[PDB]
């Protein structure tokens, strides 16, 4: 499914993301976007055996196991099956799991070199939530 | 360590142009925005613009025309460049590092005095 | 622009006291103000942003509150380390103002 930015800001709201760990809802917008492009059944297989997953590109051989990765950790404790839905619960409950600080947002590398240094609210105004 | 510091002329010719450097540490300027806020003897703070992380600049609408804002990444500094130096000019002139929408980091400021 | 009305200009208040400064906004800021302090010959410091988070090392006897035009920043039994001036600034979109301040005097 692919989000619009102003539904996905709201769900992302309710989701409990606004200001989480002190990061404004626009970066978890914007972080979207440029790991997914809005939408909830994307994936990327990298270089490594590793494969990202759904609107926030879950990591197979950290975060969500997909029994098909080497070194996979699965820190979230979850399949990354259940992370490509339209219902994003699963998702920010990983992203919330691997946001554990200040500096959290740095796992996604869309984030860091295209959203960080941006005005990532540009994202959300408009949009009502 | 988190630090900036402001440069600058100190007193200006009103017949003249102001030009303050604002030389950082401790971050990339191109993750992290940089605003210009200044405070005249007395008075309160008056925010009068940005440089985003990738290079956009806004400014405070009424001295929009007299001001530019400019940066060099490689270098950790940024520039405020205003023009048309009216005694109202007076002030104590910070830049601060705007974190994710707070200013979380302010340098001590440098006093501009506008002349005759 | 979104101008942002300071109240009061002054406070005078005693140690142990409990005081509270708004700031109201012309147009909706959807959360994003913030604000700082600032003591006699110094800069501004940090101590609040987006609305109600306490900036690193902030006592949490300063508590921030508010949404769509209306905010205020109270301070609960107030210390001699608390006397200085407070401005707000708001964060949605640009020019970015701030309110007029308020400076918090020993009574």
């Amino acid at each position: 499914k692919v989000f619009g930015r102003c539904e996905l800001a709201a769900a992302m709201k309710r989701h409990g993301l606004d200001n989480y760990r002190g990061y404004s809802l626009g970066n978890w917008v914007c972080a979207a976007k440029f790991e997914s492009n809005f939408n909830t059944q994307a994936t990327n297989r990298n270089t490594d055996g590793s494969t990202d997953y759904g609107i926030l590109q879950i990591n197979s051989r950290w975060w969500c196991n997909d029994g098909r990765t080497p070194g996979s950790r699965n820190l979230c404790n979850i399949p990354c099956s259940a992370l490509l839905s339209s219902d994003i619960t699963a998702s920010v409950n990983c992203a919330k799991k691997i946001v554990s600080d200040g500096n959290g947002m740095n796992a996604w590398v869309a984030w860091r070199n295209r959203c960080k240094g941006t005005d990532v609210q540009a994202w959300i105004r408009g949009c009502r939530l | 360590q988190v630090q900036l510091q402001e440069s600058g002329p100190g007193l200006v010719a009103p017949s003249q142009s102001l030009s303050i450097t604002c030389t950082v540490s401790g971050f990339s300027l191109t993750g992290y925005g940089v605003n210009w806020v200044r405070q005249p003897p007395g008075k309160g703070l008056e925010w009068l613009g940005m440089i985003w992380g990738d290079g956009n600049t806004d400014y405070n609408s009424a001295l929009k025309s007299r001001l530019s804002i400019s940066k060099d990444n490689s270098k950790s500094q940024v520039f405020l460049k205003m023009n048309s130096l009216h005694t109202d000019d007076t002030a104590r002139y910070y830049c601060a590092r705007e974190r994710d929408y707070r200013l979380d980091y302010w340098g001590q400021g440098t006093t501009l005095t506008v002349s005759s | 622009d979104i101008v942002l009305t300071q109240s009061p200009a002054s406070l005078s208040a005693s140690v142990g006291e409990t005081v509270t400064i708004t700031c109201r906004a012309s147009g909706n800021i959807h959360n994003y103000l913030a604000w700082y302090q600032q003591k006699q010959g110094k800069s501004p410091q940090l101590l609040v942003y987006y609305t109600t988070t306490l900036a690193d090392g902030v006592p949490s006897r300063f508590s921030g509150s508010g949404s769509g035009t209306q905010y205020s920043l109270k301070i609960n039994s107030l210390q001699p380390e608390d006397f200085g001036s407070y401005y707000c600034q708001h964060f949605f979109s640009t020019p970015r103002t701030f309110g007029g301040g308020t400076k918090l005097e020993i009574k």
